[PDB]
Formats: C-alpha cells, structure tokens, sequence
C-alpha cells in the first residue's frame, strides 16, 4: 500500500486504502501491473503464476493482499 | 555465447534465400510463401500435417532471409502479421478444438487471419476499447469498429479484442477468432497508404456480431495480456523481415556507389557517400545483433519484454535511416520508381508506427528499465 | 539589423496565403499561378508587361507564402525550376532581342522553360558534359541527352548546357535557349516518381538539333558559371516553398496533437509528441531565417554563395524531417494518403538531391570557409 | 528586414573582438571588462554615469565580439549572469532610491551581483520555494539556502526569489536584493565543477537574515514573474557569448584542418573531417540568425519568448556539438590541454544547463506554440 | 547460436564486480588489478605461472565487468593498453626466449609496458614513420619522436614501430621491444588532458638507441602487419571497459531519476528523461552484443577486422552519449565534480580518438564492405 | 471554466467551480497563465495589464471573470 | 605558381610550371577558382572582372599572370 | 594487373606495368592489400599465407604474379 502510492502514484492519492478499486479506476495497468509484481517478487517472494492474474485478486490491495497469502 | 548458425539453420536461410527469386493482393505470391512453409514455420506438427514447428531462432532467420530475398516487403508483412498476431495466440490460447479446426488452414495460407485491437479512439492506448462483447447464453455478441486491420479485406478469421466488463479495466477484455461469414461484419475497401501496397489495410465494422463461446481465446478478461503475448511474438519475429531488407539496402549501395562514377572516381571514394553506408552496415549489424538477443532471449521463460522493445525500435529506426540514406546514394535514380530503391523509405516508415510506435517502444523499455 | 516586412511587403504575403485555396499536369492551376503572377515575381517591367520586378527577399516571402497555403509542392516547385533556372539567366545573359522575345510568355507561364544539365554520366559532377554544341557559321549543332529534366514533356524551350571546347575545361561549356519546335528533339514520358508528382521530369534526347546563335546565352565558354549563377537563383529561391510547406506541416501537427487524444489526454501532453514538435519549430525558425538571410545577402553583390548554399542545406534537411516527423505525430492516419500528410516526406526526399544533393552543398560551403 | 549593421555598431563590435587580447578569481579581468564598459551596455546613463544605454542588438553583437576574442568563457558567463540576471531586474523593478543607489557600482563591476532561485529541490520547477520571506514592520526576514549560485563566493548583493505566499502559488514569491554583508549569510567554498572555472558557483544560506522592505524588487508576490523576465534576459543575452566561441572554434577548425596533414595532405581533403565543419559553420550561421532574431523580437513588445528560448536552445545545443567536434578536428591534440580546444565542450555542457534545461526550453516552446 | 555465459565465466565476471569496491599514478591499485590477474587474462600458463590463458570472450567478459565496477576507468584503460597492445604482440611475434624473458612480469604488472607509433606527423596515417631502425651486426639503431604514448612515464618496455626500409613502404617497418634502461630515451612529463587521469600520456624520444636483434618482434618489414594485429586486439578487447562504464551509467541515471523529485513527481516520469534513458540502454545493448560478436568472431579465424571496427566504433560513440546524457540526467549535479558522473565525457571523447579516431574505423568498415 | 477544465485540466476536475482556489492548487501557473491569458484575449477581447496579474484577481473563475469585465 | 601547387594540387604534380594548361588538365574548376581568386586578391589586390574569366587568360600560369599584371 | 588500375587506382595511373614498384609508390598499402588478397582469392584460387606477404613478393606485379603461380 505504500509502494503503490509511492511508486505507482507518486503525487497524492493520498486517499487510497485497502478498498480503492485498482483496476477500475485505472491505478493497475500493463505498465504499474509489471512493477507491482516486481515487488511483489522482492518484498514477499511471491511469484503471481499467471492463472492468478484476474479481476477477483488485483481488485483492490485487499483481494491482492489476500492472494499473496495464498501463495 | 556463440553465433553459429547450424548447418541445418544455414541450409534453411540459404533455402529462404533462394526462394525470394520464385516470386490486387497478390494471392499467387501469397500460396507460393505457404507452399514453402512461411505460415507455418512455427506451428508443431500436432496441429498442422507440414507444420515446421521450429524454434523462434531458426524461424526469424528464415523470415529475415526472405526479407532479404523478397522484394514484396509488403506481402511478408501481411504473412507475418497473420501468422505472429492471430496464429501465434490461437496456438498458446485457443482450445485443442479451436486450434485443431484452425491451425491446419492457417499454416497453409488457405485461410487468412487479420489482427484487430486499433479502433478510431485506441491506437497506443488501448486501455479502453469501445468494441463490446456480451455475453447470452452459449454466445457473444460482439459489437463495434476496428480501425486499421491488416489483412481486413482478405481476412477469413479475425482476432478482434472487445470490453467484456468495463469495471475490470486492463483486465476487462476478452480475445475472440471471429469467422469472416459471422452476419454483421462489413469490411471498407483497402486504404491508399504510403507503403507496404501488398498488405491490405481496412476498416473492419462488427454490427452485433454473435460468435459462440468456444471462438474466445483463453478467459474472460485475459484479451489484454494475450494481446501482450501476441506483440511479443509480432515485435519479436515480424521485424526479421526489416533486417533482411536493410541486407538488400546495403549490398545494393555498395555495389552502386563501386559503379557510379562522378568525375573519374567511384563515388564510394567521396567519404560523404561510403561513411554514410559504413553506417548503415553499422546500424544494420546493431539490429540484427539485436534480432538474434531478442530471439533467443524469448526461448528462456524470462521476461524478454525490453530485448523485444529494443529490437523492434532499433530495426524499425535503422529501417527508416536504410530507407533513406539509399536514396541519397542513388541520387535521382534512387527517387525514381525505376529505380528500385525508394520502397524501402515507403515501408519503413510504417514499420516505427505499426506494432506500437517507437513512443511506444521507449515506454515498454522505461518501464522494464524500473523507471517510475 | 531588423526582421520588420513592410505593409507592402505583408500585404504581398496575405494575398499568397490567400491564394493557395482558389487552387496529367494541372495546366489550370499552373495558368492560375500565372494570373497571380509567380512567374513574374522578378522579371522587370522593361521585358514583361505585369513583371513584378520585385526584390529578392520580396519576391522569396510571396513564394514562401505560396508555399505554405498551396498544397501542390510539386507544382510550386515546376514553377520555381521555369523561373529561377530559366527565365533569370535569360534575363541576366540573353541579348536583348531574346529577352525581349522570350520573357513576355515566360513570365505569364503561357511558354513554360526547363532547365537541362544532367546527364546520364553527369549529375553531381558537371566538368565533362557529353552533350555537344558544333560553330557551324551562324548556328550550333547540338547533340546529346539530357536525363532529368523538371518540365521536360511541357517545356517549350530548354535552358541546355553543352561542351563547345574540350580543351577549355571548365572555361569549355555554352547556355543555349533551344526551342521545343527545333528538330531533333525527343522526350521520353514523365517518370514515376517518389514524390512531387505535378512537376515532371523526363528523358530529353538533342539529336543534332541546329539552332540559331542568337539563342546562346552569354559567349562560349561562359556555360559553367551562367550555370552556377542560376544554381545562386535556384538553390536560394525555389526553396522558399518548402519552408512554407514545412510552416503547414507545423501547424498541422500542432492542431492534431492539441486533438488527438489517447487515454483521457491530448497527446501534447507527451512529450515524446510535443518535444518532437518544438524541434520542428525550431528548425523551421532556423531555416527560414537562414533563407531571409541568404535572400538578403544575395542583394548585396558579395559572394552569397556559402549563405545560400547552407539555406538550401538548412531547408532540404529540415523538410525531411518534418515530413518524418508528421508522420510520427499522426500515426496510422499520417502514413495512409487520406492523412494528407504523408506527400511532405515523398516531396522532401527530392528537395536533398535537386539543385545540387546535400553533399554538394557541404562542397561547396567548405569551399567558401576557406578549406582545402 | 535586412541584415545590416551600422557603421557605430560595426565600430563596437571591432573594439570588443579587439580587447579580448588585453585579457583564484581573475579580479583583474573582471575590472578590465568593467572598464571597456562589459557590466554597463545596457543600464541608460540616467542610472550610472557612464552605462551606455544600449539597445538589445547592440549589445548582444558585442558581447558576441566579447565571446569570439575573449578565451575565459566562465569570466564572460559571470559577468552576464550579473549584469542580465541582477542588474536588469534592478533596473526595471527596483524603487528609484533602489536603482540610484545599486546601479552605478554594479555597471562599472565595482560592486559584483549573484542571482540565487535554484535551490536542494527546486532546479527546473521553480513553482515551490523552501526559501521563506517573512514581512515584520519595515523588514522582512529571509530563511533558506539557494544550493547553485554563479559569483556566489565574489557577491556584494544576491538577488533571491523567497516564498512570501505559500496560499498565493506561482504569484505567492518575491524578489530582493540582499546585500552580502546581511547577518547570517553564509557561503560555501566554489565548487569543483566541469567547466567555466572562473564563473565561481556556490551554495549560499540565508540564516534568519533581515533586510528593509525596500530592498524588495516589484510588489511582494511578483516574484515568479520578475524571474521570468530577467531569465528572458539572460537566455537572449548570456548565450550571445557562445555564439562568439564558436566562431572561435570554427576559425580554430579551419585554420588546423588546412595545416595539418596526414599522408601528404591536408585532413581538410577527408570528407568526414571537411564535412563536419561545413555543419558547424552551418549550426553556427543558424545559432547566430536565431540570436539576432530574439534580440529584435524582445526590442518589439510582443511576447519574445519562444524566440528567445529557441535561440537559448540552439545556441549552447550547438556549442555542446562544436566543442565535441573541435577535438574530433584537433585528434589528441584537441584532448590535451595544451592543444586549447578542449575548454569548449567543458563550458558547453553547463550552457544546456544553466538559464532552464533545454528539456525547460522546449517545454517553453511547446507552451508558445500552443500545445496543451 | 546462444547468449549463455558457462557457471564458471558468471562466477569470473561476478568476481570482477565484487572487485571494484576494493579499489601521481595509482600504482597501488595498479599492483591490486595485477593480483587480481587483470594483466594475466589472456596470456598462457606456458608463458607466466598465473596467466590465465582465457578465451577472447571470457577475457573481454572480465574487463566489461571491471569496467562496471572499477570507477578509474583511465586505470583500466593503462592497464589494457599494456596488455592488448604490448604484451598480446609480445606473445604473438616474439622470439620464444623474448616470451619467456618478459611476458612472466608483464602478466603481473610487475614490469609496465607502453605502446608507440604515433608521431608528430604520423597519427590516423602511419604509413610513413619518421622514427627509424637501421641494423648494424647484431643491433639496431632506433632514432626518432613518439608523441602520445599511454603509459610513457611509467613504462619498463616500449614496443616501438620504425622505418626499416623507406622503398619497402607498407611492408618497410618492424616492430621492436625497447627496454626503459636503453641509453638515449627521454620521457616528457605526463600531459595535461581532458580525462583518463591515471593513465599516463607521454611525449618519448629515441635517441641513438642501440638494442640487440632479439628484441624484434617478427621479422623485419612485418611492423604495419603485426601492428594491424595488436590494434585488432586493442580495439576489440580494450573497449570492454567502456561497455562496464556505460552500465553504471545507465545505473546511474535510473536510480536518479525514480529519486529526484521535480514538482511532486519523479524526472522518470518526464519523457524528455525518460526516453533519454531509454536511448542509453539501447545504444548500450547495441554495443554489448557487438562486442559480444567481435570477440567471437576474433576466436573464429576469418577476417574480423570489419566487427571490430564496428564494435570500437559503436562503443566510443555510444560512451560519448552516455557521457553526456548523464550530465543531462542529473542537471546541476552532474556538472559538479562531487556529482560523480561527468568523467564519463571526460573519458569518453578519448575513446574516439585512440585506437584510430571514429574516421578511420569508419574507412576500415568501408574497405571491408569492399568500397572502391 | 469550460476552458480551464478542457484546456488546461484536460482529464478530469470535473468537481471544478467558479470557487476552486486556481493558485492555490497549482491550476494557474507560469505555463497555463499563458494560455488562459491567450484564451481571454481572444474570447473576450481584454489584454490584462501587468498591474493587474495579482493573487486577488486570480483566486478563482469568480475574481477573475470580475476582473475581465472591469476590463 | 607555388599556391597552385600548395593550395590547390597539394601533394605532387612537382613537374608544374608556367606552360601547365590549367584549364585543359582540371586543375582550375569551380572550386579552385574561388580560391585562386581569393588568393590574386589578397596576394596582389587584384579582383579579376568577370568578362576576364576566359580560356585565353586562365590557360596557363603565364597567360594568367599576364591578365593580372594589366590589371 | 587491369584490376590495380581500375578498382586500386580508378582515375589514371594509365602508365602503369608489371614493373611499376607497387609498394615503394604507395599502391599497395594496408586498405588495398585486403581488396587485392580478395581478388587473388576469387580471380584465382590463391589464399596468400602470411609468411609471404614481404616486400619480395609485393614489389610489383611481376613478382607478385611469380607469388601467385608458386602457390
Ligand atoms: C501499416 C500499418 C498497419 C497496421 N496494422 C494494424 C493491424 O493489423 N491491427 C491493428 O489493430 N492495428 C494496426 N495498425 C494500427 C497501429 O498499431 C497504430 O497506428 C499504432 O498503435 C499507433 O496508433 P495511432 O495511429 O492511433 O496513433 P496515436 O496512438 O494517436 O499516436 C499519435 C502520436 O502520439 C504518440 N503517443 C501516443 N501515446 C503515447 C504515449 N503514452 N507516450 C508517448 N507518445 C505517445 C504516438 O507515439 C504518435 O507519435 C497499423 C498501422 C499501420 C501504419
Ligand atoms: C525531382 C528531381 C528533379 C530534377 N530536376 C532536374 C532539372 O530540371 N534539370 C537538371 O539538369 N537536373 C535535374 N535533376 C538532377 C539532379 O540535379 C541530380 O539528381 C543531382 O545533381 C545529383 O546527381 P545524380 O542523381 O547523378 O547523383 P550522383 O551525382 O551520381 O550522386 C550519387 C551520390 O554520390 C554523392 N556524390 C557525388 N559527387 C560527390 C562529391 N564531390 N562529394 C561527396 N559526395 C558526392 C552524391 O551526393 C549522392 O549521394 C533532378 C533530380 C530530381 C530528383
Ligand atoms: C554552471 C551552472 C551555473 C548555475 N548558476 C546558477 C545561478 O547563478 N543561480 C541559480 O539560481 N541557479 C543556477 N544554476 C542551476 C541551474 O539553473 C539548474 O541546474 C537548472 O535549472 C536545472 O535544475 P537542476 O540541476 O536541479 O536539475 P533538475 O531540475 O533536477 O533536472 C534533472 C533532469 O530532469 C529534467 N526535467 C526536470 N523537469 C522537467 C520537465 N518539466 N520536463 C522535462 N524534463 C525535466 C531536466 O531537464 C534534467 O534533464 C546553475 C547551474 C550550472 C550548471
Ligand atoms: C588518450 C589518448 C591515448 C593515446 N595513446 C596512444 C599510445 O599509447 N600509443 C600511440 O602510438 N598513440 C596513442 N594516441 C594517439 C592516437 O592513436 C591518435 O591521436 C589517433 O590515431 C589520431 O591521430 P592524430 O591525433 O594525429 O589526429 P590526425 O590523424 O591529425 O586526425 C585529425 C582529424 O583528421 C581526421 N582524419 C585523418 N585521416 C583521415 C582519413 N584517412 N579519413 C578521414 N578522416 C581522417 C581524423 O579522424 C581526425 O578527425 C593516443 C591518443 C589519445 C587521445
Ligand atoms: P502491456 O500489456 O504490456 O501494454 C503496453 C502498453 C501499455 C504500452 C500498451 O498501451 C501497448 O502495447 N500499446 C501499443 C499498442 C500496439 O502495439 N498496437 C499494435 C496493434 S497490431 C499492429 O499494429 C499490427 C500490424 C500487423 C498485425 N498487428
Ligand atoms: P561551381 O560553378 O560553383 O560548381 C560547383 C560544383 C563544382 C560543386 C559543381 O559540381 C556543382 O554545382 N554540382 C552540383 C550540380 C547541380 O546543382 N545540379 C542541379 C541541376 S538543375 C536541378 O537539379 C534543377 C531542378 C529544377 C531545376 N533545376
């Protein structure tokens, strides 16, 4: 949650929470999407296989976060 | 680290090579190309019953030796759009069933695939696609305008990516194989363009279009990430073919500027003319370097992104300079049709638009860079 | 030191700019250009009734209108290639009597003139021309072919540069005035071409046409430098228009990128697009200050020829890449014709070779700065 | 429009190519240019007893003169960011007693004036200063440290742009004069930096420092813009300078390239050799037309901006590319200190930096021309 | 075809980047570089106890990363100078007594040796040496001036090129081993230069310097060919270093611009930066891979003269954009020698000049594309 | 205010009013004042004096449109 | 005569004398005749008229002095 | 011997013969001798060792054609 307001928004959306709807509001993207799982990666060790790429997961840092138990 | 060919590899290119000389749209090049396996050079035999099945390697070597070899740019682009944009997701996506319905036609040419995801308002950006596809029962019905189809008007198949849920943003589209007799298609006639004359290029409208289900490829909401995949294959092997023509662009400079004579010399021994061509070989070598990196990087199930970004940018630019500076060697004859020089400039410049502009490329190569 | 147009002056340009709107070969449209009076421009009254006889930096800013609110180049330029290469070292060599004859229909466009120096063995190097002209009592017999000739097939007189003394080198060359009903004349059809369509250029064959000695230009000898000095007219005049042009491009791709949206913005707001279009703009400032300033330098009887060597430089390289540079900015709509965009990088690629490549204008600048 | 110099301005400009040869910090030199008149061209008499109240285009020409026979460029550069950064806010937005009081000493270089805005995190926006104004009474109290300021360690007076509005946003700054001996000023020692080495840079802080209200320059929040008009000042007349050094080293190229030889002849005989000069004496042609340009524009009251960013832009882009081609020229002579060429490139790459980035520039472009 | 590196050359070039950290002329570090076996790289076991007797790619692959990681790139480049240019000819022309005498303290960089062929007059042109050898019984007597010789102040050896016969031309000059202690050398003082610091750059005189024959290297008249040699070591194998520079550029400028905030966003976010970065890891991607290629190529015995040119080319260029990109990048800071970023340029605008100038490798490109 | 949001917002501030403080929130500034200005000199017809370029009249759509119409 | 060797020829053509025919061997071009004139300016403050560019004075370095030396 | 005149020396050198000396006027020099290896290749089989490249050989083309029938 820092890192998407950090690195993904930079400037303000100071807003955002664990129920900001990230795909549709446009915050996870094809680029964001790829430095996201990049942190994902390091801060977790977490690699998204890709069957779990889906809006039910990347839904909100919620769901996300949910996923990355999972795994 | 080596730069061998095999001695099956180098048979190949020569074959490619070689090929290039046998050769409205035109159909009989086009069957000529599928007789000598250019649709099907990566299908496995599985699906295709002449289906090479080679690896990326061996596959952008053969299209860069017809790049080379085939003076019809135009015509290997439209084999290479359909092979690399539609057949290459149908193989990775599609059901056994579709890919066993499809893939053998396919990779004969006797049918014709066209990828459409640009629309009037969706070019670079093609997070909000205003083609729709709704789901009713066992169908979807699909609905909207594609704006720069190539291969439109020849098409059998077209793969279309339509919004299946628009709250789903980048993960809200959905890929389809649309059949080409689906009622609701209308398809304008080929646009007048600046080059590439051989590769239809159209306007293709889907009035409620209603396809069954089993004609999606993958998921709902995966359109976005297989379109992804599909660039990857078109950035990546679509781009030989610029490789082999800059090849053609520099071995025709070279012997004309060892021809030409300007007051008792060769021109080749004014440095103005033969330090301008040491660059195109220098650039030309940079780009198929970079060809062959990318290749074999997208064989090793890393993220081959940025190598496939760099490759597409650098031949497509050093297509665009080969274009040009073979103009400038040949003179007035090179601004002459007859000439036979002045395709290249023609081709290239839609070679740094199509696939994604080279703005494109650099935003591709930033982001796997690591820049925010 | 000032860069103020008088009201004259500005008058002259609004009325080109207005112009441009009331627009085989467009023979309508070169006779509209003829009743505005751009064949006129510099050519006194004493030899032509409504001549404007303007001066140079007056006669280049109407062009330069022209330039920008005509979109046929090609025409422009054909109409440029009769007044700059023909009628002016007609005007500046001819007898009286000639010029008295030939600048009334010249400077109406009612006779079109081409210019005729290149020659299958001579383009940037002119020191041996195979074409011949033969004393024979009071005629010349002239004998060769000419291979690009801009207004080849419409022209009803040649500006003809022919060997009259071998030995003489340089100092061995004559202008000749040869009129298209003197036997032995042939031209071959208009080439196609790669851009600049409206203008032709052809094949023209002397076979021993015999012309009266009052259609010399100058003495014997003098052919080189009559030749260099319609180069001086050519080089700085002509390329007039396509600063206008690139001034359209300009605006074009300003307009389309303050429109042209891509995900909820105006592509201006990336600047990939919009730090493209300041160097378009900058460019152009730089080259038309560097027409402004050879057209200048060229009323001031010292040598110009560097100031209008690196115009003609400036202008021909800052066209390419504005022609290249629409196109980026456009997109797929720059690269298909109905764009209307893509005919400036068809039309600039000629603009580097004609008048002397790009190459020799390097020449001869370094010449001018003293290098040997 | 023409491109004639009066007799008077040709007279001056000759004087400034003539003093260049009578030339820690080179305080010397400094007050050599004080008395030729460098500090005072463009401050009316009115102000300072022998200020030449110049116009624009006069003193550009000699301080391009200044640039081509002056060899410390950094010494030049220090004077112009005094006179054009300070003492012309002075002049047009200082009170009367202000003027009166400053002007004289700073037009003879008696009095030395460093102008401070960057500071840790504002560089190219500007929008947001840390450096805080507080009003109390008759005073107002200055907190902050300005991290790059030319002739910091040398100063009598900072001109300082200090947030006095934070609510007020880009109208929410103020400009003053600081005098050097304030209470809590403090400066670091001159950095070591790539080039321009007697142009001193500094970080300076402003500890709590008091200064009396009519210290102020303009009404308090006018700040952003009073900066905006003296760097309209700067980038038009700083950057004549360079134009001057690169007549230098063009003259330099010319003069090495006739002389040196390599196998029996002259390297000016190498197309690549003669051929990179030709384009730095086209770049320079171009630099200089673009600098005149902007002179007379800003002399005309219509917003001059885009053409002095333009110039800024072209000018140190094109001095970055003649200090690199010089040493290419030059060979290992032109790297080694000794062979006096290398300085160019040095000071060059500062020129793309200081007065806004020309990524800072063509975003002022971009705005001129109206891109959103 | 492959870009796999083996466990064991990932584990060199690992081992490389670790050794950075650990690191008048710096002849300690020198020392440290020597029991790393920077020197011993690509000398056989036969020859010294630790050389390591690496293949060209290994080599090259260990020098890249050194290059990384090591910030005194002039160290590196004194270092590859000795080795590629001294001791690889040593080792390949030397007598097998010569090779056991020198290469064991060579391989240590216990003994230094320099390299020289350049004279007053003799540059890009070395056909016509005015440093002579005339043999008398069993010695040769060496006269003559060598004007920039890397390592001159510090060298045990130099390995000298000398006319031996005037009427030979080209095949008139041997290459010859001249020991420090020789009588009749003198070494100036190490010239002041742009960059490479630690790498000493020295004017060197012979002066009826007597050596035995057994200090020739090849026979006599083989000096242009066995130079040709060591400059095709040289060119490929030295340019290593600058490829490791322009990853930590690159490093560099990314980490800067996603931490350096410009109102309220990073400068990665800024196309102007960002595509700016883009192009850095292109052009540097480009020269890896052309690298990569010379040195296999060099491994293949067929003519690789062209990839080399090429790659020393690509490289040196690329080095002086990456140089002045990050200066750029960085703005202010970069300009700043605490900055730590403009050595680059510095250190770059040498890497076009030594090992023949960006000309010359052009005019050996074009010979071996086979222009006239 | 139809401008402001096209023009110079673009995307978004649809939340935007005759209230919205302009300098406040970094709407107005040396790039977008140029625009605004070129806008008011075509649209209205006024070329606002340098006198009158202040924080008072530039607060928000409201102060400004009083200042266009004294002018 | 020593020019047209230095400047114009520079390596070689060491045979060149007073009766070499410039025109006829090439050595007097477009090019090297801007020179040429450049240096009979500067050398001997002659700035040859153009009716007196012509095979019959440029033939050869004596009939080119001779032209000069009336003028 | 037809090819040194026309791809080695293009413009004249029209006196040139099998006893023209190749190395001591220039002719040969390191760029041309890779053309002319190139062509002694192609034109006639012959792949020169290194050993024999030397001013005994090169001389002229005599002694260069006496190289080429040794091998
Ligand atoms: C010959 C040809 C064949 C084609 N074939 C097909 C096909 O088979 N199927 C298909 O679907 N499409 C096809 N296209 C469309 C093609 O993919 C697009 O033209 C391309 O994606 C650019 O989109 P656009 O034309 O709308 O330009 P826009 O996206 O409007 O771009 C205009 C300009 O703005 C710049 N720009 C836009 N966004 C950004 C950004 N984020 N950063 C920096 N700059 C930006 C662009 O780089 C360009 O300079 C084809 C195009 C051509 C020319
Ligand atoms: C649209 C168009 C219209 C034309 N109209 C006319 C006309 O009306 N009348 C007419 O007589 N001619 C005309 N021409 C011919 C034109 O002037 C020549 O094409 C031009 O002079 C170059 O000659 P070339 O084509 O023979 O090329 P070449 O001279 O063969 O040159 C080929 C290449 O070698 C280079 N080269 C040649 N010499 C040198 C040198 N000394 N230094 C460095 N590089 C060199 C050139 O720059 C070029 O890159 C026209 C050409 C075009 C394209
Ligand atoms: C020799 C020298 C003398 C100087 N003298 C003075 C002085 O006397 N007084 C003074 O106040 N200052 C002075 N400066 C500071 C100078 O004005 C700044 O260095 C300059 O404004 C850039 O700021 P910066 O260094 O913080 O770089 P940043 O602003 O951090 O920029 C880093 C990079 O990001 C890019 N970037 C930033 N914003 C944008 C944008 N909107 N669009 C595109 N790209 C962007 C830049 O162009 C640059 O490439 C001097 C600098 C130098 C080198
Ligand atoms: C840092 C450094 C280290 C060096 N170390 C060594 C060393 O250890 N040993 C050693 O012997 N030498 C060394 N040199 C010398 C170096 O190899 C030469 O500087 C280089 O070969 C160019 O020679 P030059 O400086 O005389 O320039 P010149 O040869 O005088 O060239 C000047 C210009 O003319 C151009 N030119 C010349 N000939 C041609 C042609 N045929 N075609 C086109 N253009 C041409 C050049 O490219 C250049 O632009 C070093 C130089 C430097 C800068
Ligand atoms: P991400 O999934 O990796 O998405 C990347 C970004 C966000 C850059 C995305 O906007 C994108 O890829 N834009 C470029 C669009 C593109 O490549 N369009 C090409 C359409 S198909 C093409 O032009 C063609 C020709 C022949 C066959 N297909
Ligand atoms: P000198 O008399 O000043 O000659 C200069 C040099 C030696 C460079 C000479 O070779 C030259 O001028 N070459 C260039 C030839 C040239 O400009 N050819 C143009 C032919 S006419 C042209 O192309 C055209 C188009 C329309 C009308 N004319």
């Amino acid at each position: 949650i820092h890192f998407i307001n950090n690195d993904l928004l930079e400037g303000a959306a100071d807003d955002l929470d664990q129920n900001t709807p990230l795909l549709e509001l446009g915050i996870l993207d094809s680029l964001s999407m790829v430095l996201l799982l990049a942190h994902i990666d390091q801060q977790y060790g977490v690699k998204i296989p890709e069957h779990e790429i889906n809006p039910e997961h990347f839904e909100n840092v919620a769901t996300l976060a949910a996923l990355i138990n999972q795994l | 680290m080596n730069f061998e060919w095999t001695h099956e590899q180098a048979e190949l290119f020569e074959h490619a090579l070689r090929f290039g000389k046998e050769l409205g749209f035109p159909r009989d090049n086009w069957n000529a190309l599928g007789d000598f396996g250019y649709f099907g050079l990566p299908i496995p035999e599985k699906y295709a019953k002449d289906g090479s099945g080679f690896d990326i390697l061996t596959t952008i070597k053969i299209i860069e030796g017809l790049g080379q070899s085939c003076t019809d740019t135009g015509l290997l682009f439209a084999g290479a759009a359909h092979t690399f944009a539609c057949s290459m997701p149908i193989l990775e996506h599609g059901s056994e069933t579709l890919k066993h319905q499809l893939l053998p036609d396919l990779a004969t040419g006797r049918k014709i695939a066209a990828n459409a995801i640009s629309e009037a308002s969706a070019g670079s950006d093609i997070s909000n696609l205003a083609t729709t596809a709704q789901k009713e029962g066992d169908y979807y019905v699909l609905n909207g305008g594609k704006s720069y189809v190539t291969n439109g008007s020849i098409a059998d198949y077209y793969v279309v990516y339509a919004t299946t849920n628009k709250k789903h943003g980048y993960l809200g589209q959905t890929a389809f194989v649309v059949p080409r007799n689906t009622p609701g298609i209308s398809v304008g006639n080929d646009y007048h363009k600046l080059g590439l004359r051989s590769a239809p290029l159209n306007q293709v409208f889907f009035d409620n279009c209603t396809i069954h289900k089993d004609y999606a490829l993958g998921r709902e909401g995966q359109g976005a990430r297989i379109f992804a995949a599909s660039m990857d294959w078109e950035r990546c092997c679509l781009f030989a073919i610029f490789v082999g023509a800059m090849q053609r662009d520099l071995n025709q400079c070279i012997e004309y500027a060892n021809t030409r004579m300007q007051g008792d010399k060769t021109i080749s021994r004014f440095q103005a003319v033969s330090h301008r061509i040491a660059d195109m070989g220098v650039r030309l070598e940079s780009a198929r370097l970079m060809l062959y990196y990318a290749a074999w990087q997208k064989s090793q199930d890393v993220d081959n992104t940025k190598a496939v970004a760099m490759s597409k940018l650098a031949i497509s630019e050093a297509f665009v300079q080969s274009g040009i500076d073979s103009i400038r060697v040949h003179g007035a004859l090179g601004y002459l049709d007859e000439g036979r020089v002045n395709n290249s400039i023609k081709d290239a410049l839609g070679s740094v638009l199509f696939s994604g502009t080279s703005d494109i490329q650099r935003e591709l190569i930033c982001n796997r860079l690591g820049l925010l």
